[PDB]
């Protein structure tokens, strides 16, 4: 399919007072890779990120249009954006192309700007929002990511075991996929700091 | 039409815009009003006298809601008031369809003042003759703003618009303070509305709306009779 | 779907089944297939459901506005003219089987036929719908010029019951209406 | 997807389920399918999930605009007329199957709306993929002018018939009871499907995953 | 105080006035007419004289009582050509309510939408502001009968006894002297005050062929224009 | 005066002089009368020869709007020609949208609203025309209408437009028109034209008579007065 033209995998997972998000690194046309440093996770303010997967054209295009609407929002209002407000903003942007749709499926993760409350959601390619309490996934290798997260997720987890859970979920699911791989990057954010780690994955 | 599209307002040799200063004269010759920001809410009160004993008072309303936490009064000419009300209603829903969240009161005045701006600069039309007072309790702290037919806007603690506003300018300066309750604010809002009213103030000569943190609400004449029941 | 219309000396008599189906499943078990437009003019509709509901609301808007200007009761031929304008213009887009009938002060009872093409014709009696082909030879061997009202209520009741027995898209319950100078007599029948 | 409604002697009970699927994979275990319209009118959605969401917010925006300009309580026939006239203009491209219910001055009113723009007023309706299973319970066990708990028992039975048919839900049967004065809204009304417990040891170690490059960035 | 073009177009003068609209308030008075509306009861009464100065001129094609919808009727004052175009918008936009919203338009909501059309003619220039006035009646469910009145300035209100035309200041002085005591309004009291107020202001004691009576009542909520015979029945009933 | 350039402005007492000015341009036009019998409408136009080179039936003021409707214009002739094409075009849309002939009560409403629109804006001027509308039907009888430049339109039994508007209807009203047949009316129209101003300040004129009713089977056409010549044989008998 068109979603299977470049591959990709984005996973988010909710912790106790923190939230983690991960993605792969491979960029390539259908069977031939090109590079291993393709960005799929974009910062939208502090303690609030977004992940994109699907057609690599619409990954870079939507991330620039959303940044266009964000900076105009944060200047007419002195405050920063709330995580629910971004989800309503993205779903508006996708539904405007109702019949010419962008081929991407976003994943939003972040904390509350005032309190510590984590937030995860994901959307369809036309903008049906969906908030959960445990994890959201998107990409070509979706079913592999559901099988790992249903077994490894625990309700209240420190940032140590949250890191080890989403690492073991992403490493085992992506190695079963063919068109995803070549490295995995992990952002784990919290109230005090932001930790970015890259994992030792199979480069085949 | 022919399609002229020339504006009716130009600069004086002194550098003043003449027509906008004329429209403020029509604002001062309107019905008096007062607004007071208290520590827990905002109180709006206006002065509604019918010209006869025939007019019904349950038909037209002065205190008018915009959203369920934003109300709006005026002091000017009645017919031009209803345009920007219906304009601000449709404008508030366009925020809500995009962001799925009720509009904050600071952001509403940003866009309504741009509407009143557009009739000054554009072609062939005159400006409004209506100043506004906009209220609401968004995110804990309540707000009270005033707009004018020039397109500007301010942020008042307590102010008065309409006739004898310089008397209510002095009276609210001596009466108001930093904090009260809502009930103290309605008491001093009628006492400054009793400054320029007629001989008899009833449940129907005044018309009062408030802003709780539970939302916007305008008062029925049951309470206003019981509130003006010898409480000054 | 089977619809029926017979005029007589006083006025007209209308009738239909219900059974709004979708493929082989009945979506609506009981359905008002006949629709008021003005106080004396009904129509019974066939074809696509969402099309004929949209057309009948537009004609009611236009005819209802038109009679308040004239301060006169509308003509039945005027109402049948408005369906012809929408169906002929928006052909290749609609599937409408409209039959217009009703009493008129100038002309008495009238029955008009607007099939899927867009033409208009006056008839003594008119049928339509999917199950109309089955009673189609019964009706002209049984029809007789100069009936009363009670004969026409008996005539259309036996006429609709044969298709409702037989056609799979038809059946349900019989809805009848008698329009005359006096009033409108609507009734729901089974038998 | 299974939604249903009924009209008892005083008001309207609506029911729905809590699953959204993608292909043949359960995407959501808890999706709210009963949407707000007005303080007396609610609506259930079926079909394309994003088409029902964007449609049910637009009409809910206009009725709030209409009733606040009028100054009185809205009518269900106003919400019917807006929806059937919107959907006809898109020629059925917007795939939305809706069940509309509310209590007016005239009383309770229940509608069913098809994505081409055909509407029906009925005492009881079912929509969705599991609508055929839920209509079995209605057509067997409906009687006119039921009581309160008799109606809530019927709808919770009819939705459960669709859940134990395929494409049911990770069942959290929802109910919205609309009466002349009281409004109810019950998300976990009945939870019949419980996930079994996990019986395995899944010992994770702080350091069982190799890291190539770490990075720390403080905040404030 | 003529400054710029304030005596000619719709711009503000000094002291906040604007003169072209308050020239329209006495643009009604070239009609030479007076209309009276009374709400007292479960009913509502319109009364207005006609003036036929010619035997060649017809009698049925004169009446200012205009049937808007089946439950809403109105009377028009001022100049005739601007009045009948105003009724065209009222007939038109009442049917758009029924098409868009699926029920019958309230009498309160209709007088708003009429006044907003008069607003843009006031607001925008090079557009003449329709020197005529409209009074409505109708039955609202759970509200009773109502009487509304719309200005050329776009100012509307709703009230019990209404005078329009030439003689407002004489008639409204008489109606307050009448409606200050809450007497019983039994649908013959309503007509008797509607007739005898106009019969004292104009001082005519008229023949049955000069006036009309529009009426609506909650026993027959249709708008209804009275017949020449039954106008005489109410007329000899007050002949004491 | 000094307030009367545009038609979009009011006078300080509340009227529009551009409408007032255009009415008395019709006053300088020659007299055209109209009268209806119990089964039809008879028109009549006093039309004067320009010099000699007129060709006996040029530029006539008796128009033919529909199958059963025609006009009796007076005023600026070229302005009435464009106004007649509005009425010709209006009846065709009613035929195409409703399938039957236009009622005359509705046709006068559609034209007068179109005349009304030229009385509002500054970009255009009011029309300088006034005219008659006659028709006949078996379901409605005969009707006769009258439209001023302001747009006020209602029905008469007899009327006159021109210089001698008052001087003609002084002796229209002494006819018992409710019971006369229209064939008797034709010789009675002939004297009313011929009474007022044959050749006093003018030189010569020529008579035109239009004709609609039951005798024409609903058709509207000119009289056969080349047949029997009975107008001038009977109107010229009033010399004594």
């Amino acid at each position: 399919s068109i979603m299977s033209y470049n591959g990709g995998a984005v996973m988010a997972m909710k912790g106790k007072n923190c939230v983690a998000i991960a993605a792969d690194r491979r960029f390539g046309i259908q069977a031939q890779m090109v590079t291993t440093d393709f960005q799929k996770i974009f910062p939208m303010g502090d303690r609030l990120y977004i992940g994109l997967a699907g057609l690599a054209t619409d990954v870079q295009t939507v991330a620039q249009r959303l940044k266009f609407r964000l900076n105009l929002y944060e200047l007419k209002e002195g405050r920063q954006i709330k995580p629910y407000t971004l989800m309503s903003m993205v779903a508006n942007l996708l539904y405007e192309k109702r019949f010419g749709p962008y081929y991407t499926e976003p994943v939003i993760a972040g904390l509350d700007p005032k309190t510590f409350k984590p937030f995860i959601c994901s959307l369809d390619l036309i903008g049906c929002p969906m908030v959960t309490d445990d994890f959201v996934v998107s990409g070509t290798c979706a079913e592999q990511m559901y099988g790992m997260c249903e077994s490894l997720w625990e309700p209240n987890m420190d940032p140590d075991h949250l890191f080890e859970t989403i690492s073991q979920a992403m490493l085992n699911a992506v190695d079963r996929d063919a068109v995803s791989g070549m490295g995995v990057i992990v952002h784990i954010i919290e109230k005090d700091k932001i930790t970015t780690r890259t994992l030792k994955a199979r480069m085949d | 039409e022919r399609g002229y599209s020339f504006s009716l307002t130009t600069f004086s040799p002194s550098g003043k815009l003449v027509q906008i200063e004329y429209a403020l004269a029509a604002v001062a010759g309107g019905a008096p009003s007062v607004g007071i920001k208290a520590a827990n809410g905002v109180v709006l009160a206006t002065e509604k006298k019918q010209k006869s004993i025939l007019y019904d008072e349950r038909s037209v309303h002065k205190v008018e809601p915009i959203t369920k936490h934003i109300g709006l009064v005026y002091s000017g000419m009645g017919p031009d008031y209803r345009v920007l009300v219906h304009r601000a209603r449709k404008l508030a829903q366009q925020y809500y369809l995009v962001y799925q969240e009720p509009i904050p009161t600071a952001q509403l005045v940003q866009r309504v003042a741009s509407v009143m701006q557009e009739y000054t600069q554009s072609g062939g039309v005159r400006p409004f003759g209506v100043s506004l007072l906009i209220c609401g309790w968004n995110e804990g702290r309540p707000y009270l703003f005033q707009s004018d037919p020039s397109g500007a806007y301010f942020a008042w603690k307590a102010t008065a618009m309409g006739k004898n506003y310089v008397n209510g300018k002095t009276f609210l300066e001596k009466r108001y303070n930093e904090d009260l309750e809502l009930e103290d604010a309605i008491h001093t809002a009628i006492l400054t509305l009793k400054e320029s009213f007629e001989g008899q103030m009833t449940e129907d000569n005044i018309e009062v709306g408030i802003c709780n943190e539970a939302g916007f609400r305008r008062l029925t004449p049951t309470e206003v009779k019981d509130y003006l029941a010898a409480i000054a | 779907t089977t619809i029926m219309a017979v005029q007589f000396d006083g006025g007209v008599v209308l009738g239909a089944d219900s059974r709004t189906t979708t493929g082989s499943y009945i979506a609506n078990r009981v359905t008002d297939k006949l629709t008021p437009i003005h106080d004396r003019i009904f129509c019974c509709r066939s074809g696509s459901a969402a099309d004929t509901q949209a057309v009948a609301d537009a004609v009611t808007y236009q005819l209802g506005f038109h009679s308040i200007e004239l301060n006169e009761p509308p003509l039945v031929h005027t109402a049948a003219s408005l369906f012809k304008e929408m169906c002929y213009r928006y052909r290749e887009d609609l599937m409408a089987g409209i039959i217009i009938a009703g009493w008129d002060p100038q002309e008495g009872g009238q029955v008009y036929s607007v099939p899927m093409g867009g033409m208009m014709v006056r008839q003594s009696f008119a049928i339509g719908g999917s199950g109309s082909s089955y009673i189609y030879g019964y009706v002209d061997a049984t029809y007789r010029e100069g009936m009363t009202k009670e004969e026409c209520l008996q005539f259309t009741a036996n006429a609709l019951a044969l298709a409702m027995e037989r056609d799979g898209s038809s059946g349900g319950v019989i809805r009848l209406a008698a329009i005359a100078e006096s009033g409108v007599e609507r009734q729901v029948l089974l038998g | 997807t299974t939604i249903a409604g009924v009209v008892y002697k005083d008001g309207i009970v609506l029911g729905a389920d809590t699953r959204a699927t993608e292909g043949m994979v359960v995407a959501d275990k808890n999706c709210s399918k009963i949407h707000f319209i007005s303080p007396n009118i609610y609506c259930c959605g079926a079909g394309t999930a994003a088409d029902t969401d964007m449609t049910t917010q637009l009409i809910s925006s206009n009725l709030e605009l209409h009733s606040l300009s009028t100054g009185r309580l809205p009518r269900v026939v106003t919400a019917n007329r807006m929806l059937k006239q919107m959907l006809f203009r898109y020629q059925g491209y917007i795939g939305a199957a809706l069940v509309l219910g509310g209590v007016d001055v005239t009383g309770p009113h229940l509608y069913s709306i098809y994505p081409h723009g055909s509407t029906d007023k009925l005492p009881y309706v079912t929509m969705g993929s599991g609508s055929l299973a839920a209509m079995a319970v209605f057509e067997d066990k409906f009687r006119p002018d039921m009581e309160e708990e008799e109606a809530k028992n019927l709808v919770s039975e009819a939705i459960a018939a669709g859940i134990f048919n395929d494409l049911g839900s990770g069942s959290n049967i929802d109910l919205c009871v609309i009466s002349k004065n009281k409004l109810d809204f019950l998300r976990p009304y009945t939870v019949p499907n419980k996930k079994g417990t996990r019986l395995g040891r899944y010992r994770c170690e702080k350091g069982t995953t190799a890291v190539l490059t770490e990075k720390i960035t403080p905040l404030e | 105080s003529s400054a710029g073009f304030d005596r000619h177009i719709t711009i503000f003068s000094p002291e906040g006035r604007l003169y072209q609209v308050e020239y329209a308030f006495k643009a009604i008075n070239q009609g030479g007419l007076t209309s009276v509306a009374v709400r007292g009861k479960d009913c509502a009464v319109i009364v207005t004289q006609k003036k036929v100065p010619d035997k060649l001129l017809d009698s049925s094609t004169v009446t200012h009582l205009f049937k808007i919808t089946e439950n809403i009727g109105c009377v028009m004052t001022g100049m005739t050509a601007d009045s009948r175009s105003q009724v065209q918008r009222a007939r038109y936009e009442a049917a758009n309510w029924k098409y868009k919203y699926g029920y019958e338009i309230p009498v309160d909501m209709l007088c708003k939408r009429i006044a907003d059309i008069s607003q843009v003619y006031t607001q925008n220039a090079e557009m003449r502001p329709l020197g005529c006035c409209m009074i409505l009646i109708g039955i609202d469910e759970e509200q009773g009968p109502q009487v509304y009145k719309c200005d050329p300035a776009g100012y509307y209100c709703g009230f019990k006894a209404t005078a329009a035309g030439v003689k407002q200041t004489e008639s409204t002085s008489f109606l307050e002297k009448k409606v200050k005591k809450k007497f019983d309004w039994t649908f013959e009291q309503t007509v008797e005050t509607a007739i005898t107020c106009l019969s004292t202001v104009l001082s005519i004691d008229f023949k049955p062929s000069e006036i009309e009576v529009g009426v609506v009542t909650v026993e027959n909520p249709k708008f209804r224009i009275l017949t020449e015979a039954e106008i005489d029945a109410h007329l000899v009933a007050l002949a004491e | 005066t000094g307030y009367d350039l545009s038609a979009s402005t009011f006078s300080p007492d509340g009227r529009v002089f551009q409408v007032e000015y255009a009415m008395k341009a019709v006053e300088n036009s020659s007299t055209a009368i109209g009268i209806r019998c119990k089964d039809g409408v008879v028109f009549g136009v006093e039309k004067l020869v320009l010099s000699k080179l007129y060709e006996e039936g040029s530029n006539k003021r008796l128009f033919n709007v529909d199958r059963h409707v025609g006009m009796a214009v007076a005023g600026l002739l070229a302005d009435a020609r464009s106004l007649a094409d509005i009425a010709r075009e209006e009846a065709s849309n009613f035929r195409s949208n409703f399938g039957y002939n236009i009622p005359l009560k509705h046709l006068a409403d559609r034209v007068a609203m179109y005349v009304h629109a030229y009385t509002l804006y500054s970009a255009v001027r009011p029309f300088g025309c006034s005219f008659m509308l006659g028709s006949y039907s078996v379901n409605d009888g005969a009707q006769l209408y009258m439209i001023d430049p302001s747009g006020v339109s209602y029905g008469y039994w007899g009327c006159a437009i021109g210089k001698a508007r008052q001087a003609a209807k002084t002796e229209i009203e002494k006819l018992q028109m409710k019971e006369m047949t229209c064939r008797d009316i034709v010789k009675e129209v002939a004297k009313i034209i011929y009474i007022v101003h044959d050749e006093v300040k003018d030189k010569a004129f020529e008579l035109e008579l239009s004709w609609v009713g039951e005798l024409t089977n609903g058709r509207h056409e000119i009289v056969p007065k080349d047949i029997r010549e009975e107008a001038e044989k009977y109107a010229k008998e009033s010399l004594k």
